[PDB]
RNA sequence: CUUUUGAUGUUAGGGUAUUGGCCUAACAUGGCUAUGACGGGUAACGGGGAAUUAGAGUUCGAUUCCGGAGAGGGAGCCUGA
RNA sequence: UCUGGUGCCAGCAGCCGCGGUAAUUCCAGCUCCAAUAGCGUAUAUUAAAAUUGUUGCAGUUAAAACGCUCGUAGUUGAAUUUCAAAGAAUCAUUCUUUUUAAAAUCCGAUUUUGUUACUUUGAGUA
RNA sequence: AAAAUUUUUUGUUCUUAUUUUGGCUUAGUUACGAUUAAUAGGAGUAGCUUGGGGACAUUCGUAUUCAGAUGUCAGAGGUGAAAUUCUUAGAUUUUCUGGAGACGAACAACUGCGAAAGCAUUUGUCUAAAAUACUUCCAUUAAUCAAGAACGAAAGUUAAGGGAGUGAAGACGAUCAGAUACCGUCGUAAUCUUAACCAUAAACUAUGCCGACUAGGUGUUGGAUGAAAGUGCUUCCUUCAGUACCUUAUGAGAAAUCAAAGUCUUUGGGUUCU
């Protein structure tokens, strides 16, 4: 783990076979369609991953069509303009600083806000060094509460 | 690991802690500290000139018993005053109250030796004669 | 994390040979690795050597033969001068008659006795006995 | 002997520990009495999963394996 | 620039009364000076008008509350007491 | 920040002898710039010596070409 | 840290055997720094070199040759390539 | 482990030590050892010192892991893009000869096809 | 649209067309155009998942002590032995009714959680953290870190409260040659709460953090998979993550001893401090 002491090593991992299995019967083009029709509803990507894989029977999408979700989003300009990971980071701050300001003897929540943040401005670099987010992008962290 | 960086860039942090670690050496420490040139009678020299002011006797340390012969000096370069030894059965019979004398160091240079305690330092001739020369009683007699 | 994959491959060798294993495994494969494969078998201190494919970094599954000493790496890959090569093997090999130490070189991969016959100097990568 | 691990004892060790790592779950036809639809379900699922006539429930989320609704008949699907 | 180090408030009482006096003062008046939320307009806008009446500069709505303070821990206690029964 | 004039910095990497190891060092140069460029902190140019124009300047600028960093210019380090 | 009294640049002149804040006037706010600026110390002139060392290194170089500086301490000047 | 004198005195001894009435160590005689036209002593410096450690130290108890975590500079960072093949001259080995994608300069022939670090070979040098 | 040459309309002012250079709109054609998915990392989704992790509010228990009652009579305490002390103005002892402050026994372990310091009565509301499962998303986003930052037992300092028990200081009674001590009778600060400081401990596993490899057995805490005795719950098997112990090391040490303190003259995986 980055912070604390865990080790844990759970994950999923790929079968060998890179081709769409034998008894898949869709289309690209309804698998697409169907793509654009549940982030309209307001999904994020892994959530949509997640109902194709359970609901509808599509064991990868990579594996059908070509491209990765983010991809066939940003082809017709849907995606989000603060990516996913760095959004549920700011959430969760902003939620723990709400919490603090109502309690000012809770040391540990101070301390976890300490780390949250650290990782908020590590993955704030990252993306800014690519050109995913304008270069004077900043978060102040007073100004965040309203960031929807 | 082995508590050292090496990488192939990493050169300035070895030089600047080799640098800062040297000074908790004793030897290197004596050798290249500035006051040297204050806290040292001979002041850098190996031998020098004074005149006798005084004889007297030191004790010996504990396990031994007998009493040393030794003469108080002031040095002409600076002003000091020193102790030193006389060396020899008779040889403190050869020396008058305030004569010139050539002194040098005893062999350990910072250090006492053997049984005088706080004694650095050893007479080697006497009003322009070699003590060993006068002790040798068959080479010279003092200059009268 | 891991930082090399050819140190932690030979100290596995190592170890494995230690103690008569008649074969072993290493995870993390590459080209460098078995470009060094490829050179400790051509002067006969180990048996043929198996590739797998998975769809990440493959495996290797390596036949031993009793033989080896010793096989590690030099970390910092110093380059070394065609001149100053007498210096290292002198420090380094156990004995003027055998052993090899291991340059890459603008003409690949040798130890030191090729290395001169083709006048050519490089960086060194390590050596086994 | 390492090349060739025997497959009853493979089988027994961690999926990421395998000579080549397979996942251990699959898809599957689930037939539910009365219904006369086929329905591809995901061993380990998420969600509750619904049949397309009727809305009555397929399966229920745990932990590990999805459980299925009493009575129900399923059958892997080969590829 | 920063005109002062540690003072701040208090450099109106130049050197008199010693200088835990004056901190102690400074603690208080830190509080009476200050300005507090409105609860019925919305605004941050209320400020003390005498010992113990504040009044919201937009609403003009006047509260009693403490001396230094809008509220005072006692009367927080008691009144949550109150509407928890 | 001058009128017609830049500063550019230079890395390079020195070599110890005894450890066997390098460092990093720089050195800093002012340049003359004509109007005829459009410069800004953070892009390469290449200059060229000249007799002396002022108490400091020796070199002006003959090309420029365009680059885009992250940090403060002072902190980069580029060799060519 | 430097910059009132030239510190860093621009324009126009003066001066010199020539370039240059080298100097004068107007104008702008620059220049260096933890990769150690600005200071303190040296019983410090630099180098070709010397002593000891298996390989690394550690210590010395006022003094045959080359470069620099001075003629008790400072500052001015004539003749002259 | 020879002969006289002194007797914790006088003295010697870089270090361990010797000397209090039978001293192989002080003062002398004799005899031996070492280097030798040379041999002692003082101060500085090098090796000895893997006791300053890049090569190459040590950190539970001998000297030595910050009370604990975050963090900038610095140092260090997974795997992947042309892999091969077929001859000859050689006591299995060394050295080499042919080229199997593509595009731009000779009516299927010649040569060109990112920068540095790094390494090879030259120039110039009292 | 913008230009070099051809002739050109009569010694300098005098007329027209040529090819070629680069921008421009206009529809088609091309094998037209994106490396894995690390037993690296971050995020996500699921389970009547686990925990003495934190904050605020709230609830219960005997004991001790104060006060009011209650019945009876000569001692009670305390020590090696005694004294100081309390007591017919009723001590000590028993029974009942009220209030106060701290504390949370037994269960309770070579067991759990936390970065460390630490954390143990019930219930609610906030708030984070693992671990496991996954054919979810991103694609190198990482390791260690001078300067700098957060937290940091007990004691101690400031202010307002609270103040039963224990009790540095202090006063007595004993032992002793002396006893400013060990023993005993009183007892002030402190110990508890709220708001601020201080930055230290044998703050100890006297063992920095990340990664690889090397050996058998017995347990135990939390998930998951697969099989049997069941009134969809227990026992067994396999596997991941914590956590101990035993045996033995052609492994290591000066030894004690060590599963790392091993893979070191066969000496180099990365890095900070001394
Ligand atoms: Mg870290
Ligand atoms: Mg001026
Ligand atoms: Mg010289
Ligand atoms: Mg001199
Ligand atoms: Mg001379
Ligand atoms: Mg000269
Ligand atoms: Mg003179
Ligand atoms: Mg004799
Ligand atoms: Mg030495
Ligand atoms: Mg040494
Ligand atoms: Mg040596
Ligand atoms: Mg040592
Ligand atoms: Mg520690
Ligand atoms: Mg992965
Ligand atoms: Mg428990
Ligand atoms: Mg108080
Ligand atoms: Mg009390
Ligand atoms: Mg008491
Ligand atoms: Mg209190
Ligand atoms: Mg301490
Ligand atoms: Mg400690
Ligand atoms: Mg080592
Ligand atoms: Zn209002």
């Amino acid at each position: 783990r980055m912070y604390g002491k865990g080790k844990g090593i759970s994950s999923s991992t790929l079968p060998y076979k890179r081709k769409q299995p034998s008894w898949l019967k869709q289309k690209p083009s309804e698998i697409e369609d169907a793509i654009i029709k549940l982030a309209k509803k307001g999904q994020t990507p892994s959530q949509i991953g997640a109902t194709l894989r359970d609901n509808y029977g599509i064991p990868q999408v990579k594996s059908v069509t070509g491209n990765k979700i983010l991809r066939i989003l940003r082809a017709q300009g849907i995606a989000t303009t603060i990516p996913e990971d760095l959004y549920f980071l700011i959430k969760k701050a902003v939620s723990m600083r709400k919490h603090l300001e109502k309690n000012k003897k809770d040391k540990d929540c101070k301390f976890r806000l300490i780390l949250t943040e650290s990782k908020i401005h590590r993955i704030s670099r990252y993306y800014k060094r690519k050109k995913l987010l304008p270069s004077n992008w900043k978060y102040q962290s007073s100004t965040a509460s309203a960031l929807i | 690991g082995s508590g050292k960086p090496s990488g192939l860039r990493a050169a300035r942090k070895l030089r600047i802690r080799r640098r800062t670690q040297r000074w908790a050496d004793k030897s290197y420490k004596k050798s290249h500290l500035g006051t040297r040139w204050k806290s040292n009678p001979f002041r850098g020299s190996s031998h020098a000139k004074g005149i006798v002011v005084e004889k007297v006797a030191i004790e010996a340390k504990q396990p031994n018993s007998a009493y040393r012969k030794c003469v108080r000096v002031q040095l002409i370069k600076n002003g000091k005053k020193i102790t030193a030894f006389v060396p020899g059965d008779g040889c403190l019979n050869f020396i008058d109250e305030n004569d010139e004398v050539l002194v040098s160091g005893f062999g350990r240079s910072g250090h006492s030796v053997g049984d005088l305690p706080g004694v650095k330092f050893k007479v080697v001739k006497v009003a322009r004669v070699s003590l060993l020369a006068l002790f040798k009683e068959k080479k010279e007699k003092p200059r009268s | 994390v891991r930082m090399s994959v050819l140190a932690d491959c030979l100290k596995t060798i190592n170890n494995a040979e230690k103690r008569g294993r008649r074969q072993v495994l290493i995870r993390p494969s590459s080209k460098v690795v078995i470009k060094f494969l490829q050179y400790m078998q051509k002067k006969g201190y180990i048996g043929s050597f198996e590739i797998v494919d998975d769809h990440r970094s493959g495996k290797i599954v390596v036949n031993l033969l009793g033989r080896i000493n010793k096989c590690a790496v030099i970390s910092p890959r110093y380059d070394v001068k065609l001149d100053e090569i007498e210096k290292i093997i002198t420090s380094i090999l156990p004995s003027r008659l055998f052993g090899h130490l291991i340059l890459t070189t603008p003409y690949g991969i040798m130890d030191h006795e090729e290395a001169r016959r083709k006048h050519t100097g490089g960086k060194v990568l390590g050596f086994f006995f | 002997d390492l090349l060739n691990p025997d497959p009853v004892e493979e089988s027994k060790k961690h999926k990421l520990k395998r000579l080549i790592p397979t996942p251990n779950s699959y898809f599957m036809d689930v037939k539910c009495p009365g219904c006369l639809q086929i329905t591809t379900l995901f061993s380990h699922a998420q969600n509750v999963v619904l049949c397309g006539s009727c809305n009555i429930m397929l399966c229920q989320p745990t932990g590990g394996k999805c459980k299925l609704t009493e009575g129900c008949s399923f059958r892997k699907k080969i590829e | 620039s920063r005109r002062t180090k540690k003072v701040g408030l208090t450099g109106k009482y130049g050197t008199r009364y010693g200088s835990s006096l004056r901190k102690q003062i400074k603690k208080i008046e830190l509080m009476q000076h200050a300005k507090y939320l409105c609860t019925f307009c919305g605004k941050t806008a209320t400020k003390r008008t005498c010992v113990g009446i504040w009044k919201c500069k937009k609403c003009k709505r006047k509260v009693c509350g403490g001396a230094w303070s809008l509220t005072t821990p006692a009367a927080v206690a008691a009144k949550s007491t109150i509407i928890r029964l | 920040k001058m009128k017609r004039t830049i500063i550019i910095r230079r890395n390079y990497l020195h070599y110890v002898k005894k450890y066997n190891r390098f460092e990093k060092r720089h050195k800093n140069i002012p340049c003359h710039c004509s109007p005829c460029f459009d410069v800004k902190e953070g892009d390469i140019v290449t200059v060229g010596q000249c007799r002396p124009l002022s108490k400091t300047v020796r070199f002006n600028v003959l090309h420029v070409e365009k680059h885009q960093i992250f940090g403060s210019a002072r902190k980069q380090f580029v060799l060519f």
